[PDB]
C-alpha cells in the first residue's frame, strides 16, 4: 500500500532522508518494488555541511524517512 | 554435534549459564531456563539479569539477541 | 540459511561482534550459522565446557 | 536490480557502509545489487575492479 | 426547450477525486495527449466506453443496446455514425499503478469527416489507430498513417475486435496469428513506404501493438497479460516474458526454455499456446458450456460470480467474465505511457512544424519549455456549441502559460502578421471546462501542454486562432492553419 | 459492419476451422526477437491457464 | 557478472574492507551461500594498522562489506 | 433434451429449475436444447444475421418515406 | 514457537525492555507474529504512562513477562 | 489486524505519535500501514524541536514503537 504511494508518487520532486543522515532532494525518475530509488537534479545535503548538486543518484533499503509531495488525496490510491 | 542438540541437552539440564547479549556486555542472562522455541525464542523463570542482578520470572529473549551463551 | 563452507573438531578463535572472541574446539555448525565449542577460552579466559553461539553475533572465525 | 541498465558504462562513484567513497566504472550488477565496478579508484587509492555487496552499498551516485 | 444535449445534470462518482486531477493537471509529464483514429466502425467509440466504464463506477453499459458516451449529437445516436469528434479527460492506472492524465480525442472514421480527424492532430502528440481483425487494413486507415506520419507524431496500433476471428470466423488459432501478423506487416509495409525514417517500427514486441475487443473489454499487451501470469505465478518476470512471447518462438516443456527452432511437428508457437489459445479456450467454455464446465472454468482461472450473474445472457455474461479476467485496462495506457512522448518531450516537433516564427525565434524556446509561467500561447483549433446552440466554446491546448477565468485576452487570426493588426481582438474569458464528454468541469488555472474549453472568445474567430496575452506582448507569430488530407 | 458468419453443416469437422469459403491468407522483415536460450527459462508448474481443458467441446458450434 | 567474477578469483590473493571499517588481504579457498568465505594468509591490520598474521580464517559475509 | 415435454400444454410448469412456478411467467433454458429449438423452428425464421438487408426498407426509412 | 505465548498473553499484564533502555509495562492488548506487540495502559520509561501504545516487530532487546 | 485497524482509525480521528528507532518522534495522522510496518502519515510533525512534513512514508524496519 505504501510502496504502491511511492510508485504512485514517482514523478514530483521529493527530499529522502538516509539512515546516515544524508538528505537528498530531487526529482524521482524511477522506484523499484523495494526501496532502491533513482533521483535526478537532486541537491543533496551532506552530513553536517553543505549541499551539491547530483545528476543522478540511486539509493538498497538505506532510506529511513522519505517526504512525499502533496500531491496525495485521500481516494488517489486507497 | 549440531547446536540444537546442545540447545536440547542445556534446556533438559535447566542449569544456570551465562549468556551475552547480542554484542553488548552490560546485560548478561545467567539463570534458570523454562523454555526455548525453534527460532531460538527463550522463556526464562527468575534467571538472573546481571548487570547487578535481580531476577523476577518469566523473561523473554530473542533468537538474534543471544550472542554466547555458555 | 545453511552452514559455514569450512567443515572442526580443531582448536580454533572466533571473534564475534562488539569485539568479544572464543578459543576452542567446534563441535557442528547450523543453518543459522550457530556454532557448539568446547573448551571455549575467552580472548578478550573463562569457560563453561559448552558453549553455544548464535550466528547473528558472529563475525570472523580463524584457526 | 533495475538500476543496473542506466549506469552499464558510464563511471560512478559509490559510497560503501564503511564510509569511504570510492569511484568507478561498473561493468555488471547481481540481482542482490552486488555490483561489479573496474578502476575503483579510493578517495587517495587505487583498487582495480571489486564487487560490491548490496548491504555494503549505502549510497550511489553517478560519475561519468 | 432544444433537446441536442445528451447531457448530464450533475458529475458521476469517478472513482478519484476533482483535487486529485487538479494536482495532476500541473505535473507536464503524467500526462499523455492522444487522438484516436481509424476506418469507419472500427470501435474506438466502444473504447472510449470501456474507459468510461472503468473509470465511473455507476455508468454501466446496457445489455441489449450499446452504450456511446462521446457521441452526444442526436443527429449521431440517429445516424449510428461518429461526425463530431470529442475530447475526454481522463486519469488512468498503468501495470505499475501510477496514474497517468490522458487526453483522448475520439475521432469519426468516416473520411468525409477525416478533416476533423485532423483538428485533432492539430493539438494531440501521439495517435492510436484502430484496426479490425477481421477487416484489415481499409482505405482511412491508410490516409490516417499517412497524414499522421506528415504530422510527425507518434503512431500506436491496436487491433479492435478479435472477436470476430474466434466467434464470427471460427478460424484456428495459428490462422489467427497469421491474420494478426499480416495485418502488423502491412501496417509496418505502409509506414516504411511512407516514413523516410525508419526508427519507428511497430511489433507487439516493442509494445507498439495491442490486442482488443471492445464489446468484451478485452484490452492486452504482451506485458499486461505476462503480468496476468505473474499475478497467477509469482515466481516469473514478465518483462522478459512478454520480449518472449510474440513471433515464431517456441517452447520446450522438457527443458522449459524458449528456442527459436520448433522442437516436434505440430507444435505451436509461444504467441498461440500461450495467449491466443485459453482466449480460445475461454470464449468457446462461456458460449458453449455455460452450464455444464463454466463454474469448473472460472475457479480454474480465479473468477468467482454470484448466482444471478450466471443467469444472464451470452454476450454480458462474456462481457462480466472477460472483464474479471483481464481487470482494467493497462495495457493500452502503458503503451500510451512508453511510447507517446510527454508535452514537455514532444513539444519541440509540434512547435517545429506548426510556429511560422519557427523554433529559432526567442518565444519557439519559450515555448519550446512548455513552461506554466511565462508567456500565455495557447492555440484554438476545434469549437463546440452549447446546448441551446445560440454561443459557441473554443477548445484547444496550451503551449504556455496559466488561463485563468475573468482574465482579459487576446484573439490572433489566420490573416495576422508582424505588419497586419486588425485581426487582433482583445476579449475577456467567462469560464474554463475541463470536457469529458458528457459532462464537464468548472476549472480555474489550466497550465501549458493541456486541452482546455474557453467561453467567451467565440466572436473574432474563423476556423482556428491563437490565443496570447493582450498586456506584455511581444512579436508572437501565428500558428499554421490545418491542412486537410482531403 | 458486416456479420461473415460462416453456417457448418457436418458436425464431423472442428468448431475452429479454416472454411473454404474464406479466401486464404498466402502470408510471405525480421523480428526483435531475444537471444536463443541466454536466459530466462520456465519455473515449474507455470502453463497456459486451460491446458486441460479442452479447446471445444460438441456444444461449442451449436452455441 | 559479479557471481562469475568472484568464481574467477578463486586460487588469488586479493584485500577487502571491512563493514566495521578495517581491513585484510588473503586467498580464499572455498565461497558460501552468505558470502562467508574461508581464506588463509589473512594479513589483518586489526582496524589501526599494526599487521598480523592468520591462516584458515572463515569470515562471515555481514563482516566485510566490500572488496579494496 | 426436448423430446420428453415438446406437446404439453403447459411444457415445463411442474419443473423449478426451468420455470419460475404455476403462474409461469419466467423461463431460464439450457443451450443444447435451445440449439435443439432452434433447428426445430428452422421454416418460420430468417436467414439474414444482420440489418444491412433493411437498408432503405426499414421503419426509420418508412417514416421519412411516409 | 511463542505462538501460545502470544495467545496466553492477551488480556494480561506484561513488560517489556527497548535496545534503547525503554521499559514499558502494561496489560497486553495483540501481538504479531514477528514479535509486533501492542498494548494498552501501559506505564514507560526510557517517561510516563500514555495508555494503549504498540511496539515494532524487533524493537524490544527483552520482554519480562508479567 | 484489526488492532491495527483501530490504530489506523484513532490515527484518522486524531494524532498518532510514534517515536521511531533514530530517536525521533513524530505525531501526526498516520494514513497508511504496511506488511512490512512501513508508515506513511499526513501532516506530521517529527521532533528530535518539531519539524512539520506534509506527507512523510517511513520503512517499518526504523520504526521502533507508535501510540495514539
Ligand atoms: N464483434 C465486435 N464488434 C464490435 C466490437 N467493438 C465494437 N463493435 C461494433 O462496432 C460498431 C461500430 O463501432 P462504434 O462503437 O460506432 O465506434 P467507431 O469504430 O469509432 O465508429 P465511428 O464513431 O463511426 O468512427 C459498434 O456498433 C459495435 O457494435 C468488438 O469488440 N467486437
Ligand atoms: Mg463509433
Amino acid at each position: 500500500k505504501l510502496v504502491r504511494f511511492l510508485m504512485k508518487l514517482s514523478h514530483e520532486t521529493v527530499t529522502i532522508e538516509l539512515k546516515n543522515g544524508t538528505q537528498v532532494h530531487g526529482t524521482i525518475t524511477g522506484v523499484d518494488v523495494s526501496m532502491n530509488t533513482h533521483l535526478k537534479a537532486v541537491k543533496m545535503t551532506l552530513k553536517n555541511r553543505e549541499p551539491v548538486q547530483l545528476e543522478t543518484l540511486s539509493i538498497g533499503n538505506n532510506i529511513r524517512y522519505f517526504i512525499l509531495p502533496d500531491s496525495l488525496p485521500l481516494d488517489t490510491l486507497l | 554435534v549440531q547446536p540444537i542438540n546442545l540447545i536440547f541437552r542445556y534446556l533438559q539440564n535447566r542449569s544456570r549459564i551465562q549468556v551475552w547479549l547480542y554484542e553488548q556486555v552490560n546485560m548478561r542472562i545467567e539463570g534458570c531456563i523454562i523454555g526455548f522455541d525453534e527460532y531460538m525464542n527463550l522463556v526464562l523463570d527468575d534467571a538472573e539479569e546481571i548487570h547487578s542482578r535481580k531476577q523476577l520470572g518469566r523473561i523473554m529473549l530473542k533468537g538474534d539477541n543471544i550472542t554466547l551463551l555458555q | 540459511a545453511h552452514p559455514p563452507e569450512l567443515k572442526m573438531d580443531k582448536k580454533l578463535s572466533l571473534k564475534l561482534n562488539g569485539g568479544r572472541h572464543v578459543q576452542g574446539i567446534l563441535r557442528g555448525f547450523d543453518p543459522f550459522m550457530n556454532l557448539v565449542i568446547d573448551e571455549c577460552v575467552e580472548m578478550a579466559q573463562n569457560n563453561i565446557g559448552m558453549v553455544v553461539i548464535r550466528g547473528n553475533s558472529i563475525i570472523m572465525l580463524e584457526a | 536490480s533495475s538500476k543496473m541498465l542506466q549506469h552499464i558504462d558510464y563511471r560512478m562513484r559509490c559510497i560503501l557502509q564503511d564510509g569511504r567513497i570510492f569511484i568507478g566504472t561498473f561493468k555488471a550488477f547481481d540481482k542482490h545489487m552486488n555490483l561489479i565496478l573496474c578502476d575503483c579508484d579510493e578517495f587517495k587509492r587505487v583498487l582495480g575492479l571489486v564487487l560490491l555487496r548490496g548491504e555494503n552499498l549505502v549510497s550511489m551516485t553517478v560519475e561519468g | 426547450t432544444k433537446k441536442f444535449t445528451l447531457m448530464e445534470q450533475t458529475l458521476p462518482v469517478t472513482v478519484y477525486e476533482m483535487d486529485f486531477l487538479a494536482d495532476l493537471m500541473d505535473n507536464s509529464e503524467l500526462i499523455r495527449n492522444v487522438t484516436l483514429c481509424g476506418h469507419l466502425h472500427h470501435g474506438k467509440t466502444c473504447f472510449v466506453d470501456c474507459l468510461i466504464e472503468q473509470t465511473h463506477p455507476e455508468i454501466r453499459k446496457r445489455y441489449d443496446q450499446d452504450l456511446c458516451y462521446t457521441d452526444i449529437l442526436f443527429t449521431e445516436q440517429e445516424r449510428g455514425v461518429g461526425i463530431k469528434s470529442t475530447p475526454v479527460t481522463v486519469v488512468l492506472p498503468d501495470t505499475k499503478g501510477k496514474s497517468y492524465l490522458f487526453n483522448i480525442m475520439d475521432t469519426p472514421g468516416h473520411v468525409n469527416f477525416s478533416d476533423e480527424v485532423t483538428a485533432g492532430l492539430r493539438i494531440s502528440d501521439g495517435v492510436v489507430l484502430f484496426i479490425d481483425a477481421a477487416e484489415g487494413v481499409m482505405l482511412n486507415t491508410e490516409r490516417l498513417i499517412k497524414h499522421a506520419v506528415q504530422e510527425r507524431l507518434a503512431v500506436t496500433v491496436c487491433i479492435n475486435k478479435i472477436d470476430r476471428l474466434i466467434l464470427e470466423l471460427k478460424l484456428p488459432p495459428t490462422d489467427a496469428y497469421y491474420k494478426l501478423r499480416h495485418i502488423v506487416d502491412e501496417v509496418n509495409g505502409l509506414i516504411s513506404m511512407y516514413s523516410t525514417d525508419e526508427n519507428l517500427i511497430l511489433s507487439p514486441l516493442l509494445g507498439n501493438v495491442c490486442f482488443s475487443s471492445s464489446q468484451y473489454s478485452i484490452c492486452f499487451t504482451l506485458g499486461s497479460f505476462a503480468k496476468i501470469y505473474a499475478d497467477t505465478f509469482g515466481d516469473i518476470n514478465y518483462q522478459e516474458f512478454a520480449k518472449r512471447l510474440w513471433g515464431d518462438i517456441y517452447f520446450n516443456p522438457k527443458t522449459r526454455k524458449f528456442t527459436k527452432k520448433a522442437p516436434t511437428s505440430s507444435s505451436q508457437r509461444s504467441f498461440v499456446e500461450f495467449i491466443l489459445e485459453p482466449l480460445y479456450k475461454i470464449l468457446a467454455q462461456v458460449v458453449g458450456d455455460v452450464d455444464t464446465s463454466l463454474p469448473r472454468t472460472l475457479d480454474e482461472l480465479g473468477i468467482h460470480l454470484t448466482k444471478e450473474e450466471l443467469k444472464l445472457n451470452i454476450r454480458p455474461l462474456l462481457r462480466l467474465v472477460c472483464k474479471k479476467f483481464f481487470g482494467e485496462f493497462t495495457g493500452f495506457v502503458d503503451m500510451c505511457v512508453q511510447h507517446i512522448p510527454s508535452p514537455k518531450v514532444g513539444a519541440k516537433p509540434k512547435i517545429e512544424h506548426t510556429y511560422t516564427g519557427g523554433v529559432d525565434s526567442d518565444l519557439g524556446e519559450a515555448m519550446s519549455d512548455c513552461d506554466p509561467d511565462g508567456p500565455l500561447m495557447c492555440h484554438t483549433t476545434k469549437m463546440y456549441s452549447t446546448d441551446d446552440g445560440v454561443q459557441f466554446h473554443a477548445f484547444g491546448r496550451v503551449l504556455s502559460g496559466t488561463i485563468h477565468a475573468g482574465q482579459p485576452v487576446k484573439v490572433l487570426g489566420e490573416n495576422y502578421t508582424l505588419e497586419d493588426e486588425e485581426d487582433s481582438q482583445i476579449c475577456t474569458v467567462g469560464r474554463l471546462w475541463i470536457s469529458v464528454a458528457r459532462y464537464h468541469i468548472e476549472v480555474n488555472r489550466v497550465p501549458a501542454g493541456n486541452w482546455v474549453l474557453i467561453e467567451g472568445v467565440d466572436q473574432p474567430i474563423v476556423k482556428t486562432a491563437t490565443i496570447t496575452e493582450p498586456r506584455g506582448n511581444e512579436e508572437a507569430q501565428i500558428f499554421r492553419p490545418l491542412k486537410f488530407n482531403t | 459492419p458486416n456479420v461473415v458468419f460462416i453456417k457448418t453443416e457436418d458436425p464431423d469437422l472442428p468448431a475452429f476451422y479454416f472454411d473454404p469459403l474464406i479466401n486464404p491468407i498466402s502470408h510471405r522483415s525480421q523480428e526483435p526477437l531475444p537471444d536463443d536460450d541466454e536466459e530466462f527459462e520456465l519455473p515449474e508448474f507455470v502453463e497456459p491457464f486451460l491446458k486441460d481443458t479442452p479447446l471445444y467441446t460438441d456444444n461449442t458450434a451449436n452455441g | 557478472v559479479p557471481i562469475k567474477v568472484l568464481h574467477e578469483a578463486e586460487g588469488h590473493i586479493v584485500t577487502c574492507e571491512t563493514n566495521t571499517g578495517e581491513v585484510y588481504r588473503g586467498k580464499l579457498i572455498e565461497a558460501e551461500d552468505n558470502m562467508n568465505c574461508q581464506m588463509s594468509n589473512i594479513t589483518v591490520t586489526y582496524r589501526d594498522g599494526r599487521v598480523a598474521q592468520l591462516e584458515q580464517v572463515y569470515i562471515r559475509g555481514s563482516k566485510i562489506r566490500f572488496l579494496i | 433434451p426436448v423430446l420428453d415435454w415438446f406437446y404439453d400444454h403447459q411444457p415445463l410448469r411442474d419443473s423449478r429449475k426451468y420455470v419460475n412456478g404455476s403462474t409461469y411467467q419466467r423461463w431460464q433454458f439450457t443451450l443444447p436444447m435451445m440449439s435443439t429449438l432452434y433447428r426445430l423452428a428452422n421454416q418460420l425464421l430468417t436467414d439474414l444475421v444482420d440489418d444491412n438487408y433493411f437498408y432503405l426498407f426499414d421503419l426509420k426509412a418508412f417514416f421519412t418515406s411516409k | 514457537n511463542p505462538k501460545p505465548f502470544l495467545n496466553g498473553l492477551t488480556g494480561k499484564p506484561v513488560m517489556v525492555k527497548l535496545k534503547w533502555g525503554m521499559e514499558y509495562k502494561g496489560y497486553l492488548v495483540s501481538v504479531d507474529g514477528y514479535m509486533n506487540m501492542q498494548l494498552a495502559n501501559t506505564e514507560e520509561y526510557i517517561s510516563g504512562h500514555l495508555g494503549e501504545v504498540l511496539i515494532r516487530c524487533n524493537n524490544v532487546l527483552y520482554i519480562r513477562g508479567v | 489486524g484489526p488492532l491495527s485497524v483501530l490504530t489506523q482509525s484513532v490515527k484518522n480521528n486524531t494524532q498518532v505519535l510514534i517515536n521511531c528507532r533514530n530517536n525521533k518522534k513524530l505525531l501526526g495522522r498516520v494514513k497508511a500501514f504496511d506488511r512490512h510496518c512501513n508508515m506513511v502519515l499526513e501532516n506530521v510533525k517529527e521532533m528530535w524541536k518539531d519539524r512539520y512534513i506534509s506527507k512523510m512514508f517511513l520503512r517499518g524496519d526504523s520504526v521502533i514503537v507508535v501510540l495514539r
